[PDB]
């Protein structure tokens, strides 16, 4: 017999020396890497690890991850032996709305909000950076949707002695790569710092329904779950006092701390193929196994949107951890993220890795930079198919063109970028403009400033409001639509001489404001702004 | 089979209660290598007049019988083609008598180390199976015809450059281009040997080439033993 | 068919002699020690109990321990087969906040606190030492936040008919070696000598939550837990009277005894590797086994808190555990702590051993002075590495240079430690000062003291009251900033002339005051300062 | 635990856990800070005799008496009849800081005795039923169950499920203050016993031993 220490079903040699799964006749088939004929087909080396049932500990096999004998919801890149598979599930906040205790139909506020995951790191020098929890900011809309709607304390009428109300609908998310099969998380919703208005706990086995990766639970095409709506057995609301209402008025920003009680895992059968949901498996088993002997790798290339991968790496104080294979930093991202080299050159989908900026923690740091100093290089880019991972690390690849908060979201890029991402002019005219913007460099814009400029000079702002900064419309085909309608009393640009000069501002997200000055101030004076568009009047007809 | 004798045979080959010496493991290793080829090839290595040495630790000619001598003069040995004497471990000294060194290293641990052992072991037995007295030994020149361009998934037994000239030539049956490119032959027998004795992968060569692997088959239960008597008979 | 008495896995002549754990290609293999081909190589050179099934009598075995194949949260330095591994949970208060008994929105007072492990030990004349339990001391922050806030009683309007009620923020922290799992332990808040106020009890399975090592239950990035605060079912508070909030007033402090109830123990699966919390073991039958077979350490060289390890010693008296090898004290503190022998001197990241003092209970100093007496020796840096332990030993290794309270906290070094450590000064302004003050150093500062010298000399205190020294803040970067703005109505320092001189004191916490004194005193007349910044008017700008 | 003198196969192992009352309050049944009275106590274990001559003296039983203290605390305090402000036909009530504590040779686990309290002779004050199991904590010889750096099990205080005080009329508050002295019998229900596991070596609470099954065995077959 063939020796096999950790009882999985491949032996050792191949697991260690490289090992592919080839498909002959029809039959499949279990083979040590033989470079002339599996090199052809494009097969995949795989290399684990001889006493691991399982390399990542995540609690599918490293057979069954190479055969196919998996869960069919499991992300396709975490068919490797090497990648976790394992679920990150946070909560998405659609719309509010904000009402008094007790008529009440213009005595409410009804806002659309946007939410993103968030990976807080440390402040910057003035008050280990990265920890394993799921939680998301909300950003309720600032602007206004009527004519004349303005002072939200007023609009719904309250006093001191005052309670209002919440209402909102949410939508889980799976962001991981395995999928929950019954029971959802529990998250919370904390104002400010630390005051917890309510937790929702949307009860279990109501539903018998999937979250699968990259999915929403109650999904696009149907309805979203409402807090505290339908009252069955709901008898309580969501209460807010005054104080707590002015500090939401102040800062119009919230946070969903969802913590991670999975439901079981559901499991290949051997006998007839079925995946049926194991009563004795469980992710809380699982989880810290998972968080302890991996190294994760956080990433937004794909979009401004962070993707946390977990790859399987060496860690030389153990002894069973010294088993899995030698980890590079290149591998790592050629098989978690979807990163090759056509050429030579790793690029992930055309955009090059000297595009992207390396973060770390203390420890990584000083981890990485021994190794660098031990290899006698001071370029991280060059060698990157020597740095060696090991357990317990983070990175964090980003965008090189933007600039991010505390939240690592993207707020706002340099001003050249924003002025090159405008040279693409589909239509114009006195109604609107007809643009090519990027997806990416649209997500940081707050809102436009349009503006009517003499032919000598001078400065005449349509919208001179901070809420009146959401003129931007995007169509369906992938063109935006900018608007001078929207605060003209739906009148068109009145140009006064052909020869006039029309100048159109944009505000990123850092520079926008929420809220009005300390005296009065609902005009755009302070507010930093970059040249879009300047031509004639006597061009847009 | 208890919970205890079930821990207790999963434990049987990590704990090491007698170990005592380094290079005493090694040798230990390399006999049980060299005892699960069977009796027949060692025995017509010796009528042949071959020598199998386990040598120390000196990889480039420090050895004195492959010392500063005759030698290899080639580009390619391996099952491709680097030799980079500095790092290598098995050499055969075949030019007045056959003669393997072979180094001693941790063979039941590697396993990819364990089959260049046998691939020189069927290197050099190999001019008298492919042959009777100075032919092909025409069941050999079949299964060549058969595996030549009828499957191409047996390009695993054939060189680069090998399968292009019988891709050239593509009728060779003749004697012109059997002495022209017999040592092309010799590597086709000798990697089919080292991936049949090879114990975790000869399934590869009963999948991906399954009538070489009847002629191995048949060559393991009796063919070896009648080419031993013949070789000793003729000997006397 | 070698011997095996205790059915861990290893053979008693390798649990004798010695044995090693080595990883070859990707394998691992457990050998026995032979002296010229192991120490090239780094490895350690293990000795265990041939007839223990764990030589240090936790739940995890000799094998196990060794070889990896343990529960991946256990602490690195338990994975000897000679330390224990087992948890040590304690309560950290943030805040408190006090009101009265039913317009009440500035009658309550919020304070911060400061939470720490205490070990008391005997006191000194006129009232085995050394106890096991996890007790933790507050201490009421004593300054003001608010400007014109004073005296607590009428601050809030409390009468001798009334009562108070008491909430506060609390979070767990493991500080021991092995994690756990689902139980949190049951504290009670003792204040005084004996009154207990309230039995802090959290909810039976309302978390699923691992709390590892160094670790925080409610993490630094969510929000804290909150005592009956929740209120619903639990709307019972926790309620003082007159004397017992006079009680609190004086002192400042309260205490938080936590017992020793946590829940079940996961353990290593050997069929598929997996992790699962066994209902069959508990760790309340490995408490009392760990705690009489084992010898006490505890050490605070890393930073000013007590960090307590256990290492398998002998007992003489039993025969199973004269069973187990012989550990002198130079090892212990090797294998426990991490000291090392770069040159020769046993040292802990610089600070070499003979800055430490030894500190032993009753029995230990009687077992200990007779070791010394019959090796001839009187130092006992010099022979550390023949004192041998014993079981039930308890060591109390400290730095040198502070001086400790009843509870073995650091409360204030000596003078010329605190002016060496003031001798790093980056910036002098009318405002403030940044200095480089070292993080241990800034542990026993309570807080400091201003006033102007003149040119002649004169004495002016700014800040001349008991509560109100409290002005030093600390930058994230590593630059502490006092500040002179924060007690002279938002206006710099007076610079009157030139050719003055800024006198700051320091005052550490053994020294500080609390209350106001006898008859009147809220001044810094009685309070023992320290000499620490005195330059001239015109080299700080 | 089991102590080191109780490792010879000639000496039994077994608890004697009797209990420690620490100090005590008197106060009248309903202002009351200063209509009580506050003394502490000494309580030790007694071994009761025969009497001399004018009534086999040695018998199986935990018990131990307290007493109270007869001095003063404040300049002058006096006649605590007067002190409580108590007449004929008034009820006091009694509430105090007990401790339990293990003089034997091996620990007891998880239950705890049942106490009663006895005043005179025969007349029982109130039964101390401390509840099981919502402790898991262990009492090891020569040790106090809250132990001395801890606080004490207070007397019927905190009322979670007691809703019954400790009441005491007039006539036993006279031959208390005749005496200043009371009782402690405490009876011998304790709980499992933790046995060694042969396999792991694992000391654990062994659901079928029990230490009433063993106890008159030892009482039997020894001499104390
Ligand atoms: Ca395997
Ligand atoms: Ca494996
Ligand atoms: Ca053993
Ligand atoms: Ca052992």
């Amino acid at each position: 017999t063939v020796p096999d220490r950790d009882n999985d079903g491949i032996p050792d040699s191949l697991e260690v020396e490289g090992y592919t799964v080839d498909v002959k006749n029809k039959r499949t088939f279990l083979s040590p890497w033989i470079s002339n004929i599996h090199e052809k087909k494009g097969l995949t080396k795989y290399k684990s690890s001889p006493e691991k049932w399982s390399t990542a500990s995540d609690p599918y096999s490293d057979f069954e991850k190479v055969t196919g004998r998996i869960d069919g919801n499991v992300s396709p890149e975490a068919n490797h032996p090497l990648v976790a598979a394992y679920p990150i599930v946070h909560v998405d906040m659609e719309n509010i709305i904000l009402s008094k205790n007790e008529d009440s139909q213009t005595r409410t506020i009804s806002k659309n909000t946007s939410t993103s995951r968030t990976h807080t790191s440390e402040v910057h020098g003035n008050a280990a950076g990265f920890s394993n929890s799921n939680s998301s900011t909300v950003a309720i809309d600032h602007s206004l949707s009527l004519a004349g709607e303005r002072t939200w304390a007023e609009t719904m009428g309250l006093n001191t002695a005052d309670t209002a109300r919440l209402n909102a609908n949410i939508r889980y998310v799976n962001t991981g790569t395995a999928p929950i099969y019954n029971v959802l998380p529990t998250t919370s919703l904390v104002l400010g710092k630390n005051q917890t208005l309510a937790t929702i706990k949307a009860k279990e086995n109501q539903l018998s329904q999937i979250l699968a990766p990259n999915n929403y639970y109650p999904s696009k095409n149907l309805a979203p779950i409402a807090l505290n709506a339908q009252d069955d057995f709901s008898s309580t609301p969501i209460t807010m006092n005054y104080n707590q209402f002015l500090e939401l008025e102040k800062t119009k920003q919230l946070r969903l701390d969802t913590d991670q009680v999975y439901g079981n895992i559901a499991t290949y059968n051997f006998e007839n193929g079925r995946v049926r949901v194991d009563t004795g498996s469980n992710w809380s088993e699982v989880l810290p196994q998972i968080q302890e002997t991996t190294a994760r790798i956080i990433f937004n290339g794909k979009d401004l949107n962070l993707v946390e991968r977990r790859i399987a790496a060496v860690n030389p104080s153990d002894p069973l951890e010294t088993t899995k294979p030698d980890m590079t930093l290149k591998e790592a991202l050629k098989i978690a993220f979807g990163f090759n080299e056509p050429n030579g050159n790793l690029q992930y989908q055309g955009k090059d890795i000297t595009e992207f900026d390396f973060n770390f923690d203390q420890q990584t740091s000083q981890n990485i930079k021994n190794q660098l100093a031990e290899l006698n290089a001071t370029n991280i880019y060059t060698v990157l198919d020597k740095i060696k991972l090991n357990a317990k690390m983070n990175i964090l690849i980003r965008d090189k063109r933007f600039h991010y908060d505390r939240n690592n979201i993207a707020v706002g890029a340099d001003e050249s970028v924003v002025k090159e991402a405008h040279r693409e002019v589909i239509n114009s005219s006195t109604e609107g403009l007809l643009l090519n913007i990027d997806k990416d460099i649209r997500k940081i814009l707050s809102g436009y400033i349009v503006e009517i400029e003499d032919t000598e000079g001078l400065k005449e702002v349509i919208n001179d409001r901070y809420d009146m900064l959401n003129i931007s419309s995007l169509r369906q085909d992938g063109k935006t639509f900018i608007d001078f309608k929207k605060y003209n009393d739906k009148l068109p640009l009145y140009i006064s001489n052909p020869n006039y000069k029309v100048n159109v501002y944009a505000v990123t997200k850092e520079n926008t404001i929420i809220n009005p000055s300390e005296n009065g101030d609902t005009s755009t004076n302070g507010i930093k702004k970059i040249l879009i568009f300047s031509k004639k009047g006597y061009e847009i007809g | 089979k208890t919970e205890k004798e079930k821990f207790k045979d999963s434990i049987n080959n990590l704990v090491k209660t007698e170990f005592t010496n380094e290079t005493l493991d090694k040798i230990q290793q390399t006999q049980d290598l060299l005892k699960k080829i069977p009796k027949d090839v060692l025995e017509i290595y010796s009528e042949l007049g071959g020598e199998i040495y386990f040598t120390d630790i000196d990889l480039v000619e420090h050895k004195e019988l492959q010392d500063l001598s005759e030698e290899e003069k080639n580009s390619m040995n391996s099952r491709g083609e680097k030799v980079p004497f500095a790092s290598r471990f098995v050499f055969e000294k075949k030019r007045e008598t056959p003669k393997l060194i072979i180094n001693i290293k941790d063979y039941a641990i590697n396993s990819e180390q364990s089959k260049e052992v046998y691939y020189e072991i069927g290197k050099g037995i190999s001019l008298d199976i492919i042959s009777k007295d100075k032919s092909l030994d025409p069941e050999f020149l079949n299964l060549i015809k058969s595996l030549s361009d009828d499957s191409d998934s047996s390009d695993l037994l054939f060189s680069q450059k090998f399968k292009e000239k019988l891709e050239l030539n593509n009728k060779s049956i003749d004697i012109n281009f059997i002495k022209e490119n017999l040592t092309e032959f010799q590597h086709a027998f000798s990697l089919a040997f080292s991936y049949y004795f090879a114990p975790d992968h000869r399934t590869v060569l009963e999948l991906y080439a399954p009538d070489m692997f009847e002629y191995m088959n048949k060559l393991e239960k009796g063919g070896f033993e009648k080419i031993s008597e013949s070789l000793k008979k003729e000997g006397v």
